[PDB]
RNA sequence: GGAUUUUUGGAGCAGGGAGCCACGCAUCGACCUGGUAUUGCAGUACCUCCAGGAACGGUGC
């Protein structure tokens, strides 16, 4: 299970909590938390902190949350970029 | 044989032939139409056929009770505030029954939904302008003894009662 | 159809039923006892019988057993009430036949059927004596109105009220009795010495809920007395003087805004400012309410004291004891409202081995001997 | 699940089924699967715009329903 | 039990032909099921099923070119026996087209049972009429239209007549 | 690695959550379960396009949960040991 | 008795073109020839069209993998 | 891993009440443990398409058109 | 730990949240693994909830009776009032 | 082919480009790295067609599973 | 213990404008006037054709 959590597609998030980078989380509720990963589950279930929310409602807005846990259900897209530098 | 929520509790019950929930009531010789409550309102129409009733009154609000057979009894008088008690009923099956003078099937205009109607049978059938009468005072009906309410007879009506 | 047959069938009905509920009141006095002396609470005017009738169970000379069965009967004659009402109401709204009731006259029939199925329709009690309901009202059943810890008018449930209560104000320091202590506050108290601010949501809920119980209750156990004259009287009290009904000789004039006023001239002038405008029409249906669980519950004292009593006593009970009390109540609810070694000897004779009949229930027999004795059996 | 017992419980009873599209069936409960998949018979069918029908014979699958009204016949489990 | 109906004005919708055929044919006993189909083939026809067969000969007899959404309609007894009728129930040459008894006399007569069996086309023979009154010997053409009869005074209150099984 | 473990410590806290269907709850974590179905006291919830409503005692089906918005004191690296 | 699974195995063999109704999604189609598929009836499709029933418009794919979750129905084309 | 009870249905001509608003037409072939259905002669509510998959997950309601 | 939590209202009066938004008020008599509810002398609520609106509590009420609610459709249970005695 | 399943057919065409779109109607271009048994997929120097059109430059990229409707080599 | 009947989501998003009244686009269905064809023994997606009418109904954006 590991191994899976290691080199499958989860290992975007395996890599994230390892080097505490960042990452965009498209979520479907439309909005997107951009963070860093303290932990992730199967389920992409997260905890997550220095979250910032960005949304749309035309109108762009934001809002920052230090401590949060994001249930994986919601997720779309989780991405790993050159954010964090 | 008074009707009764024992009677309504033991008569058959089934889906008739064109798909709705009738309840046959037929042939107990009931001379009264009482407590309908006890149906519980769980029908479309309700059969009444070959009975004794002499008014077609004393229902409960029943709101889905669509179609109404009541066919061979002895009709001689329609209760006045049927609409406030059946607002959905579409069908009304009088045959074979007692109504003697016109005036005594005005109580029908106000049955908002009543598209179908059949009074063959009946004395007042042979009174003169009987057809022309009920579709003036009727305007809802759009079928009267199983032959269509055509438009010249509306006209017709409007002329004859302006 | 010659109206004159037709009032007279009226009328005769409707001597019918007053002769029906005459018949009710004759065999239990307490029926109507029990009803006009609640009456004589609401209605201050009425005249109630001597005190000696009322105990003794008598209405002249004849003291009667007494009777769950007192309301339903009050309730059937409810429903009778009600059917006489009716009558009464739409009653208010020669040669020629003679020669057509010629019609048919060859029918062999025998016909007792007008005078006898109404009489019969509304009277006393199956085959012969088991249900004391008329024909009229064969299916009304208490059960489906009363719930098994209000015993038909004796109590009043207000453990689930307790609850909301509980979740209404945040907390747990209140027990089943300092609910009811709260009750209690229930002509100034509830007004002055508010539970919780009488501008909280949670709370005029919570009395709105709690208030229409009541109501019900009431109405409820007291089937005999008219419900609409009831409801007016009430009513045109709130209307006529709950007016600046609430007067203090210090504060002047209190006013359901929650604030007094020093005399009935800003009283008045106040009722048509832009704040009691609002105030008056928004919370128009709370203060009612209020007003109503107020009224009621003061018509209904003796009930609430009994209940109080009653949670005392179970909760000083055992474990035992609250069992079996509540055995009683259950009983209560759910009764009638009126009462009526051979051991190697059986193998080797071949008895007691399982066997079926399958003819007879599905029945078993033990024994091969007796089984074949079933061939000739009554069964 | 005790909720699925007392369903079972109402097979040969009529009963009311709304599904999750909201259309509203009444009629007597046939069969009554695990999954609370649920056969019946002699229909009425109450559509969102208001309409009636009448059907002899349905099966509607359990993951599709929202909920059904039970007789309260029943009501009378109070051990759980 | 069942009625076969033609010469229906085909331009009525099926199911208000099938509502009002229900509604004019209730008068005379329950009406178990109504089939009727627009197809080339099948148009301006319906097969009307009572639960009892008197009930299915009094419709028949009454309602013979009653006008109906305009056109007179025409009535027999069906070929068939209905599937409806099969499933809730469960010889060589039964259904027979010649009926041969007696118990029907009180005055009654040859022109009398002539003109009744003459109601129907079948109308083929007709023996009643000796001192008797009471004997009746009835040959029609087809046993849809003796069925008719036979079905039309199936318990003339009760007289015997038999079939020449 | 079971991130729910996780959330049944957090009995006593104080939390905001967002729903799927956009409500958010603020309230007093009495119990998480391993369905997270979530259950709190005193609690102010706003559905979306309403004034707040309180109450005593709110339970959550785990599955309608979006989002926890946790304590910013709240020592993860603590909770995070099993 | 025919079982489903089974047909979908006739329709690998038969290499008949397949077009699927796809989930909550009326205005598209998907079509192709089922070469393989899985436990989920998650289909692997050559030559496949998303099919806008709206636009009468096609749009050409090649090797598609469509998961199963989207599949409402089924049904073979002469094309 | 249990059965659909729907033997009873096999070779019946049915009305099928699918999600989407879409509704469908034929004969019971058979079916699995997950109610996916081989409906034959089926026709899109009209035009015929044959015999097909219907996938038990979007699958609401069915209705027989026969006596069961 | 105690599994207690749904057994604690248990008996009592209950306002229920459905995913469409409807407002299930019943004594809540069991339940189970899915949430599946087993709800007594069930009313449905569709325009509020009232918390002494003085033009109204009540709009939309339907009386339903012993309901059975599948847990799918579930959001939310809070208390509404206490168990009724009977 | 001799037949060609599902599990194969997407190993197979890991380290190369391919699309995939998603339910939602978004469309991600890049570079399969790998697929887990709930299919679940991560792509590299991904790219967004959403109206088929290039909308983002992503770079590195988790799908979730139960978003995907189909996945095409290109 | 995230792969079709429940708890690791098929959800997400789109309505005011004009003077109490009225409304864009696409698909399907009865449907309503005239006239016209068929006289056929069935168990049914629907059911003649020709011309005119839709201030009709449902669904999606």
């Amino acid at each position: 299970e590991e191994e899976e959590f290691n080199t499958g597609p989860l290992s975007v998030l395996t890599q994230s909590v390892k080097n505490n980078t960042q990452v965009l989380i498209n979520c479907r509720n439309n909005k997107k938390l951009l963070g860093r990963v303290k932990a992730f589950d199967r389920h992409c279930n997260m905890v997550l902190e220095n979250v910032k929310e960005m949304w749309t409602e035309p109108v762009n807005k934001d809002r920052y949350i230090s401590k949060m846990f994001l249930r994986g259900d919601s997720v779309i897209v989780v991405l790993r970029n050159p954010l964090i530098a | 044989v008074k009707l009764t929520a024992e009677l309504i509790e033991q008569a058959a019950q089934y889906t008739n032939a064109v798909r709705d929930r009738e309840l046959d009531l037929r042939g107990y010789k009931i001379p009264v139409i009482e407590n309908l409550g006890a149906t519980l309102d769980q029908f479309d129409a309700i059969d009444f056929s070959d009975n004794e009733i002499r008014k077609l009154d004393g229902f409960p609000l029943l709101r889905r009770l669509k179609t109404l057979l009541v066919n061979n009894n002895r009709i001689c008088r329609i209760g006045e505030g049927l609409d406030q008690a059946l607002p959905c009923l579409t069908e009304l099956i009088l045959t074979n029954n007692s109504l003697v003078e016109l005036g005594d099937l005005d109580p029908l205009a106000s049955l908002k939904s009543l598209t179908y109607l059949s009074i063959l049978r009946n004395p007042v059938t042979n009174k003169k302008h009987y057809r022309l009468y009920v579709i003036y005072k009727v305007p809802q009906v759009r079928v009267l003894d199983f032959q269509k309410v055509k438009l010249k007879e509306r006209q017709e009506a409007e002329k004859m009662f302006k | 159809e010659t109206i004159l047959e037709q009032q007279r069938r009226y009328h005769e009905e409707k001597e019918r039923l007053m002769d029906v509920m005459a018949k009710e009141m004759l065999t239990k006095k307490s029926t109507l006892r029990d009803q006009i002396n609640s009456d004589h609470r609401t209605r201050a005017m009425q005249d109630r019988y001597m005190e000696v009738s009322g105990n003794l169970r008598d209405l002249y000379d004849d003291k009667d057993g007494l009777r769950a069965e007192f309301y339903n009967r009050l309730k059937q004659i409810k429903e009778f009430h009600r059917k006489h009402p009716n009558e009464i109401c739409v009653p208010m709204s020669l040669k020629a036949r003679e020669n057509p009731s010629e019609e048919a006259q060859n029918l062999v029939e025998f016909t007792d059927e007008e005078g006898y199925g109404r009489y019969l329709d509304l009277h006393d009690c199956i085959n012969l004596k088991a249900s004391e309901k008329l024909d009229y009202i064969t299916y009304l059943s208490i059960f489906d109105q009363l719930f098994d810890i209000p015993k038909e008018r004796k109590n009043a449930e207000y453990k689930r009220y307790l609850e909301m209560l509980l979740e209404y104000l945040q907390d747990y320091t209140d027990r089943v009795k300092p609910l009811q202590d709260q009750n209690e506050l229930f002509f100034e108290k509830k007004w002055e010495n508010g539970t919780f601010p009488g501008w909280p949501k949670e709370t005029s809920s919570a009395l709105t809920h709690a208030g229409a119980h009541l109501d019900l209750s009431a109405f409820s156990s007291w089937e005999e007395l008219a419900s609409l004259g009831l409801d007016r009287l009430k009513s045109a009290l709130l209307a006529l003087g709950l007016g600046g009904t609430l007067e203090e000789r210090a504060q002047r004039l209190f006013s359901t805004k929650s604030l007094e006023s020093l005399d009935t001239s800003l009283f008045a002038k106040n009722p048509k400012s832009k704040g009691t405008k609002r105030d008056t029409e928004r919370n128009k249906d709370i203060a009612f309410l209020e007003a109503q669980i107020y009224e009621y519950v003061e018509i209904l004292g003796e009930q609430r004291h009994l209940t109080h009593e009653n949670v005392q006593r179970k909760q000083a009970r055992t474990g035992e004891e609250r069992e079996e009390e509540e055995e009683e109540q259950i009983s209560e609810s759910e009764s009638e409202d009126e009462e009526n070694i051979p051991y190697w000897l059986y193998k080797l004779h071949g008895l007691n081995i399982n066997y079926n009949c399958e003819i007879c229930g599905n029945y078993t027999y033990r024994g091969p001997k007796a089984f074949q004795r079933h061939f000739a059996e009554w069964r | 699940g005790v909720p699925i017992k007392v369903l079972h419980e109402a097979e040969g009873h009529i009963v009311t089924c709304e599904t999750n599209t909201g259309e509203v069936y009444r009629g007597k409960l046939i069969e009554a699967e695990d999954n609370m998949n649920c056969q019946m018979s002699n229909i009425t069918v109450t559509y969102r715009d208001g309409r009636v029908a009448q059907l002899e014979q349905v099966y509607i699958r359990g993951s599709k329903i929202r909920f059904l009204i039970l007789p309260d016949m029943l009501k009378n489990m109070l051990k759980s | 039990h069942t009625i076969y109906i033609n010469n229906m004005n085909d331009k009525i919708k099926k199911e208000e032909l099938k509502r009002s055929l229900y509604a004019l044919f209730s008068q005379f006993g329950h009406v178990v099921d109504i089939v009727a189909l627009k197809t080339m083939k099948m148009r301006g026809q319906a097969f009307v099923i009572f639960k009892e067969l008197g009930s299915s000969t009094n419709a028949l007899r009454q309602l013979q070119g009653f006008p109906f959404y305009g056109k007179p309609m025409r009535i027999q007894y069906a070929k068939t026996d209905s599937d409806i009728i099969s499933k809730m129930r469960g010889p060589d040459y039964p259904p027979n087209y010649i009926l041969f008894l007696n118990n029907l006399p009180e005055e009654t007569n040859e022109m009398m049972l002539s003109m009744l069996f003459n109601q129907f086309p079948g109308f083929k023979e007709v023996r009643l009429v000796p001192g008797r009154h009471d004997i009746a010997f009835v040959e029609f053409e087809n046993d849809g239209q003796a069925g008719a009869a036979r079905d039309a005074l199936q318990g003339f209150k009760a007289m015997k007549i038999t079939y020449a099984k | 690695m079971k991130l729910v473990r996780f959330l049944m410590k957090l009995s006593h806290e104080t939390v905001t959550i967002e729903l799927k269907n956009g409500t958010q709850v603020h309230g007093t974590i009495t119990g998480v379960d391993v369905s997270m179905n979530t259950h709190l006291k005193a609690v102010k919830m706003t559905l979306k396009n309403r004034e707040p409503v309180q109450l005593e005692t709110l339970s959550i089906r785990g599955n309608n949960i979006r989002y926890f918005i946790l304590p910013d004191s709240l020592p993860l690296d603590t909770l995070l040991v099993d | 008795m025919v079982q489903p699974i089974n047909l979908i195995f006739r329709y690998l063999q038969n290499r008949s073109r397949i077009q699927v109704w796809l989930y909550e999604q009326v205005n598209m189609r998907i079509e192709g020839c089922i070469i393989g598929f899985d436990e989920y009836m998650n289909l692997v499709l050559d030559d496949a069209e998303e099919i806008h029933s709206k636009t009468k418009s096609r749009k050409q794919l090649g090797r598609i993998m469509l998961k199963g979750d989207n599949i409402t129905l089924l049904q073979s084309v002469s094309n | 891993a249990h059965p659909p009870e729907l033997k009873k249905f096999m070779d019946k001509k049915l009305s099928l009440k699918l999600n989407g608003g879409r509704h469908v037409q034929g004969i019971l072939r058979g079916f699995d443990p997950f109610m996916n259905l081989v409906i034959d002669e089926c026709v899109e509510m009209q035009n015929n398409i044959g015999m097909v998959v219907i996938r038990g997950n979007s699958i609401i309601m069915l209705e027989a058109l026969e006596r069961v | 730990g105690k599994s207690s939590k749904m057994l604690q209202h248990i008996d009592y009066r209950m306002r229920c949240i459905l995913q469409d938004g409807r407002i299930f008020i019943g004594t809540f008599k069991a339940f189970d693994k899915h949430m599946n509810l087993i709800l007594c002398d069930c009313d449905e609520f569709r325009k509020i909830k009232p918390k002494n609106s003085k033009q109204a509590e009540r709009e939309e009420k339907r009386v339903l009776g012993l309901v059975l609610l599948r847990g799918e459709n579930l959001v939310s249970m809070t208390v509404e009032g206490p168990p009724p005695k009977d | 082919s001799l037949p060609l399943n599902p599990k194969p057919f997407l190993n197979g065409l890991t380290g190369k480009p391919v699309m995939v779109k998603l339910k939602w109607g978004m469309e991600y271009k890049g570079y399969l790295v790998s697929v887990d048994g709930y299919m679940n997929m991560q792509l590299a120097n991904t790219e967004e067609y959403i109206d088929g059109a290039l909308s983002g430059h992503l770079g590195e990229v988790l799908i979730r599973c139960n978003n995907v409707l189909y996945i095409r080599g290109v």
